[PDB]
């Protein structure tokens, strides 16, 4: 299409205007919701031009954290699964350790093949693409601490720290992680530019109780 | 309580093999072109 | 005919806010040898400096500047790789590849003398494989043969002069320390956080476009927005403004509740207000100035002054912070604040503490040692006054010592050496 | 033949370094000058392996690459380590075995007359590591020592090779080809001395003073005295970063535009304070000491009293003893007083003045944080690197700290004061001399140890008493006017005649009394508390 004037929020919206947070089947949670929606998935919808004109770049990092059993993995696959987007790239938790010597890195390295050729090829209209790191806080641990004898607990972390933030941009991401434990992840992990906006999923309260009763009945 | 890698090396194997599926490729193809060559003279 | 510096330029057109006095520094001792008639610095007898390395915490702008470098210095297009990218399967390939970056400089070099354009290849993240040659650290033998090709091809037997090579880290000791000798990685730069007028800059820098193309309301102050972010990073005022982008934002779309309210009415007068910003300050929060929170949540309570001897011991230290700061020779002043328990010390000495407005405060409270074993706590406490060497003037905070050392009068029991090492300390 | 007859090695760059080329020369080539027929008629073999090693960034490179050029050599074969490697299969060990054939064919066409072939391993402990490492896996990493080690032992009867092997790592180096037949002769190269140093500064000078680019100002032999512990590689760091200062003046990079002053390009000159803002930007990385003890006595002296000059006479008096005599090769003090009073600038002082070329101190400042068999282990070496030099001083402060000394226990370290009493009683090897002073400030304490039969002299050090002295160490400081000055002392002699301070905390007060109110009110009215 081509709009001379009055152009829409996206010719093809990831949201889709179309939508209400009850629709998803996640009870409980609401405020969360918002959070989420606002930090991430506003600055996707409105015109181009006005973005432009305000030169922010879209966050590119989700974490969640909580206890086990709280609904985590399922937020994530709504996420990744009704949205207007490429098809999320799955790995679970010590799925990227290979045997020999240069394999894992390389294996990390594979993920943004896609996403970085599309962007160079298109620019700014290539679709958002999405990868979902599964159990974060398996491999990628503080650097220098006790464990991983073995020279590989530093190089994993460290070729993710390059490619997530590095001197080539890349803006047609979005990476979500998992976890009971954000005690233990990299501290440079955590900062503005790589996995920005952080959220804690709790027990729920009692009206909670009684949402998620009547969503699963 | 350790661990250990691996590695790979490429073995005369194809030191040969792989070299040779380029020159006995190409030169069998030397021997085919002359065949055509001929056949067109023939058919000519 | 091709000197690389570009003959007008400046530094304000760089776009990196603060950090004035290092560009000084890197470009004197770099390409200050590089713009001048080739006969004198041949008379001169010298050669070009070939390495670079810049060091700090996480977010500071350490990568921001190799890119500006690589891009404006009008030379070839710089050689980027990655921190682990050199390693490969087979054997003998891995320290092939880290002498495959510098053939098209020699292959110059032979050629063209010294009239060939530099070259640059920026290295991202030195310290992963370039570590001290010796440990065990895989099993197999590699990252020895790689420190050793860089080190053969650095400086070598053979001559180069036209190359340069960036590197980048966040850890700086595990380097190997051959590679630290003048010759290879001569100029070495840390970048520390910035102060307050380079806080101002870099406000200044981000929100540019913002006020040129009229989006800005006129009721924001950058100098108050300065002073309120005090251990803010360079790396988290770029999230402020993008927080206080998607709170003025969302005002219109309502994403979640109901759509298409998105109209040209609403969105041809988009402007961000001061409001935003102090929205957006409960959102985004600093990762260094997390201690001061505490100091804030001592005095909780409020002060109330029931008396005149509160003022007298006020003004008195009040009256220290200003010898400290206005002395030269008297380096180090030391106090004691004893008395009754209950009778509140602590509130007193945060409440004095946090009006000097000195740009390093920081409190050790039986608080942040709890469920530690002896060995970790002497060396958090150590890391902790090693840390306040850092800036011109600095506060340090000490809670119940009888509680640190840990005394029970039963035995008596305490421990010795955490004793100790106040005592020296 | 095997060296050219034009040569003095007057001209090479190396210098600084004669000893050691002298030794090379010996023990290497000797055997290859006169004519074979001598050599086999006394018995003696060729030597065929050479090690060249020393920390990093001394020079061996610059000796390796000049070397071919020097002697009249066919030109040397120079493999750096990490290159003989190679992806297929016997790759590498025929690669190893592939230089050897020029000579060895040179030596079966032509016997004994066969020229001298020379290959130079750069970085020999790349690949010639222990062969006994393990791992489980592809074992090229193992062979090429053995082809090397072949060819080099089971040589058949090749006499007209010598390989030169070069690194930073002895330590590192397989031991089976540490052996005689095998790398016999080891030669090491350490840190340059003084008078090498200015050889250096020199060779890295000519070019500058010959073309008149350097100010007749500068001066060599001072530089050589500054820089302490400066390698070459240092040196020359430091020359090219002086002259950047005096690059940096008429260029004006970054700030306004190029401005390029073509008159002053001509008038290019180094000068003096250019070379010490470069001091200030190099620093070594060795250090050692030569720092800490000047550091100690930044407040300096203000010989307040006679007692400082009689400490400091007989401290003289002792240096002088153990700097004359042979049969006393170890002496041992001790400086003893109250709390405060000024000990350790006093020891600092006089040994900075010995000038002897050994000089450290121990203090609770640099042991701080270590673990109890770290601080063993840190004492030891420190002793038996003081265990070198002809003339050595050695200074310990606040022994009773060092030994973790609480009264209530009374609680501390046994292990450590054992130590240090075995050790004080110490006689050095042969031939060597050392001077011990200890200080100390709770001398009762040392008695109940029973450890005082160690220490051959015991100073004392009183604290000052008299307002003579706090007049004096006043009108050092400049605390106040002459008027003041006379008008304090008065007022103090009716205030509280009988006084007893020390000397600290006496500067102390008066910068207080200085920043805050320097009338009677605040530096009488705190003296008059302390006392
Ligand atoms: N808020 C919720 N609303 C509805 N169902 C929920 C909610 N939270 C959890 N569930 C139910 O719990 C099931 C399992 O939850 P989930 O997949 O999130 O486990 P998890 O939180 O990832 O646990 P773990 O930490 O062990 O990985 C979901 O299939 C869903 O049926
Ligand atoms: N002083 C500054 N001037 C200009 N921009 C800055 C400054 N500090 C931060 N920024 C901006 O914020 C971001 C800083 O991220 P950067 O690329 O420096 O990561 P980093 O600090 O190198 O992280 P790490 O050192 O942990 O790898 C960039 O977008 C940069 O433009
Ligand atoms: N002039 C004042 N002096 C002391 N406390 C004051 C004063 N004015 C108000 N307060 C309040 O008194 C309380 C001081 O309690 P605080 O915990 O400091 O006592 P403390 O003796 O330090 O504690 P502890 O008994 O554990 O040693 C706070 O609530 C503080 O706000
Ligand atoms: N004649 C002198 N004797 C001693 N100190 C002097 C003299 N003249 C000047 N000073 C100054 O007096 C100070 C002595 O302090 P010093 O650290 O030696 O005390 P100390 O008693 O060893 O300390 P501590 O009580 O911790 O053992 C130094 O600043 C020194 O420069
Ligand atoms: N006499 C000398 N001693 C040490 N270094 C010197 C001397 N003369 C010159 N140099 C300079 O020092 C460097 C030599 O260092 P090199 O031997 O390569 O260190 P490494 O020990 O790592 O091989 C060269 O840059 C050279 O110009």
């Amino acid at each position: 299409l081509k709009s001379s004037n009055s152009l829409r929020p996206r010719s093809n919206a990831v949201i889709r205007p179309d939508f209400k947070f009850e629709d998803l089947g996640v009870g409980g949670l609401d405020k969360e919701f918002t959070k989420i929606f606002r930090r991430a998935f506003a600055s996707r919808i409105f015109p181009p031009s006005v973005i432009e004109k305000l030169g922010i770049s879209h966050v590119k990092g989700l974490l969640l954290y909580g206890p086990p059993g709280t609904g985590k993995t399922l937020i994530a696959r709504k996420i990744g699964t009704m949205l207007n987007a490429k098809e999320p790239k799955i790995v679970n938790g010590p799925e990227i350790l290979s045997k020999y010597v240069g394999s894992s890195e390389e294996n990390i390295r594979n993920l943004f093949k896609d996403a970085e050729a599309e962007y160079r090829a298109k620019g700014e209209e290539s679709s958002l693409h999405i990868i979902i790191f599964d159990e974060l806080d398996s491999v990628f641990k503080q650097r220098g601490s006790r464990g991983d004898g073995t020279g590989v607990g530093d190089n994993v972390v460290n070729q993710l720290l390059a490619k997530m933030d590095g001197v080539d941009q890349l803006n047609n991401i979005l990476v979500i992680g998992m976890t009971n434990r954000k005690d233990l992840i990299d501290s440079a992990l955590l900062r503005p530019g790589r996995f920005e906006v952080q959220v804690e999923i709790h027990l729920p309260d009692e009206k909670g109780r009684l949402q998620i009763f009547d969503i699963q009945t | 309580g350790q661990q250990i890698f691996s590695q790979a090396l490429l073995n005369a194997n194809r030191r040969g093999e792989a070299k040779t599926a380029l020159a006995e490729v190409q030169a069998r193809h030397q021997e085919l072109l002359k065949l055509e060559k001929s056949m067109a003279e023939l058919t000519q | 005919s091709n000197a690389v510096i570009r003959p007008d330029f400046k530094f304000e057109d760089l776009g990196v806010g603060g950090l004035d006095k290092e560009f000084t520094k890197i470009f004197r001792r770099a390409f200050a040898s590089r713009i001048f008639p080739p006969s004198v610095i041949e008379k001169l007898g010298i050669s070009h400096v070939k390495g670079l390395l810049l060091y700090g915490p996480p977010g500071t702008g350490k990568t921001l500047i190799a890119r500006k470098i690589g891009t404006m210095l009008n030379a070839k297009e710089p050689k980027i790789v990655n921190g682990p990218e050199i390693l490969s399967k087979y054997v003998g390939s891995s320290e092939e590849n880290i002498r495959n970056l510098f053939k098209d400089a020699e292959a110059e070099y032979r050629a063209k003398g010294e009239e060939s354009s530099l070259h640059i290849i920026i290295f991202d993240e030195l310290d992963s494989v370039f570590k001290q040659r010796g440990s065990r650290g895989d099993g197999t033998g590699v990252g020895d043969n790689v420190v050793n090709q860089l080190l053969a091809k650095m400086d070598g037997v053979d001559q180069l002069n036209n190359i340069l090579v960036i590197g980048m880290t966040n850890r700086k000791d595990l380097i190997d320390s051959a590679l630290l000798r003048p010759g290879r990685f001569e100029v070495q730069v840390e970048i520390h956080l910035p102060d307050e007028k380079g806080r101002l800059q870099i406000f200044d820098i981000q929100t540019k476009k913002m006020r040129e193309n009229n989006m800005m309301s006129d009721d924001v102050n950058l100098a108050e927005l300065a002073a309120l972010t005090k251990n803010f990073s360079g790396a988290e005022i770029e999230g402020l403004v993008k927080s206080a982008s998607s709170f003025a934002i969302n005002k219109t779309v309502n994403i979640g509740k109901g759509a298409t309210k998105l109209n040209t009415k609403d969105i041809a007068k988009l402007k961000v207000t001061r409001e935003d910003f102090l929205n957006a300050l409960n959102d985004v929060t600093p990762a260094f100035g997390i201690s001061e929170e505490d100091l804030k949540t001592c005095v909780e309570g409020g002060m109330m002054l029931y008396s005149e001897r509160v003022n007298s011991i006020l003004k008195n230290g009040a009256r220290y912070v200003r010898q400290v700061r206005e002395s030269d020779k008297s380096r180090l002043v030391s106090l004691l604040i004893h008395g009754p328990a209950g009778s509140g010390k602590t509130a007193l000495a945060a409440e004095i503490a946090l009006k000097s407005g000195f740009p390093f405060i920081r409190l050790i409270s039986p608080n942040e040692l709890s469920g530690m074993s002896e060995s970790a706590k002497i060396a958090y406490i150590d890391n902790t006054f090693r840390d306040a060497y850092k800036s011109p003037l600095n506060i340090l905070v000490i809670d119940s010592l009888e509680t640190l050392v840990d005394w029970v009068p039963i035995g008596p029991r305490f421990s010795n050496n955490i004793l100790q090492m106040l005592k020296v300390a | 033949a095997v060296i050219r007859p034009d040569f003095k090695f007057e001209d090479l760059g190396v210098g600084g370094l004669d000893k050691e080329f002298t030794k090379i020369f010996r023990r290497a080539f000797a055997s290859r000058i006169f004519p074979p027929s001598v050599i086999e008629k006394l018995g003696i073999s060729h030597v065929k392996g050479l090690l060249l090693y020393g920390p990093p960034g001394t020079g061996k490179t610059l000796i390796a690459r000049k070397i071919g050029t020097m002697l009249n050599a066919k030109e040397p074969k120079i493999v750096n380590g990490p290159e003989i490697l190679s992806k297929y299969v016997g790759s590498s060990e025929e690669n190893i075995r592939n230089l050897f054939k020029d000579a060895e064919a040179e030596y079966r066409a032509k016997g004994e007359e066969s020229s001298l072939h020379i290959i130079i391993f750069d970085e020999l402990d790349s690949v010639f590591k222990q062969r006994g490492s393990r791992g489980d896996g592809t074992g090229v990493g193992d062979n090429v020592v053995n082809q090397l080690l072949a060819k080099m032992d089971g040589v058949d009867q090749l006499n007209n090779i010598l390989v030169i092997g070069m690194t930073n790592r002895k330590d590192l180096i397989d031991s089976a080809l540490l052996r005689p037949g095998r790398f016999e002769v080891q030669v090491e190269i350490h840190l340059p001395d003084e008078k090498g140093r200015l050889q250096i500064f020199d060779i890295q000078t000519k070019k500058m003073r010959e073309n008149n680019m350097m100010s007749d100002d500068v001066n060599l032999a001072e530089l050589a005295a500054l820089t302490k512990n400066f390698s070459g590689a240092e040196i020359e760091g430091l020359v090219k970063s002086a002259s950047s200062f005096a690059i940096n003046k008429t260029v004006n990079i970054g700030k306004g535009a190029t401005k390029l002053n073509t008159k002053d390009i001509a008038k290019l000159k180094v000068t003096r304070e250019d070379f010490l803002n470069a001091l200030n930007d190099v620093t070594p990385a060795f250090g050692i000491s030569e720092e800490d003890l000047k550091t100690c006595v930044e407040g300096g002296m203000m010989l307040y009293s006679e007692r400082v000059n009689s400490i400091l006479k007989n401290g003289a008096r002792y240096v002088r003893q153990v700097r004359e005599s042979d049969k006393s090769r170890l002496v041992s003090l001790l400086i003893h007083g109250p709390a405060g009073s000024g000990k350790t600038a006093l020891a600092a002082e006089i040994a900075l003045k010995s000038g002897f070329p050994f000089i450290r101190l121990i203090s609770p400042n640099e042991l701080s944080g270590m673990s109890e068999s770290a601080k063993i282990a840190y004492i030891d070496n420190t002793f038996r690197d003081a265990y070198k030099s002809p003339l050595n001083i050695l200074v310990i402060d606040s022994l009773e700290t060092l030994v973790d000394w609480v009264p209530i226990g009374p609680r501390f370290s046994n292990n450590i004061l054992q130590m240090l009493k075995v050790a004080l009683k110490r006689k050095p090897p042969q031939d060597r001399r050392l001077l011990i002073m200890t200080t100390t400030s709770a001398y009762s304490v040392l008695q109940q140890m029973d450890i005082l039969s160690c220490f051959d002299n015991e100073i004392a050090v009183p604290n000052m008493t008299n307002l003579d002295e706090l007049n004096n160490v006043m009108i050092e400081s400049n605390f106040l006017d002459d008027a003041g000055r006379v008008k304090v002392i008065n007022e103090l002699s009716r205030s509280c005649p009988n006084f007893n301070v020390g000397i600290k905390k006496t500067l102390t007060n008066i910068e207080t009394a200085r920043h805050d109110e320097d009338p009677v009110n605040e530096l009488v009215e705190l003296m008059t508390q302390s006392a």
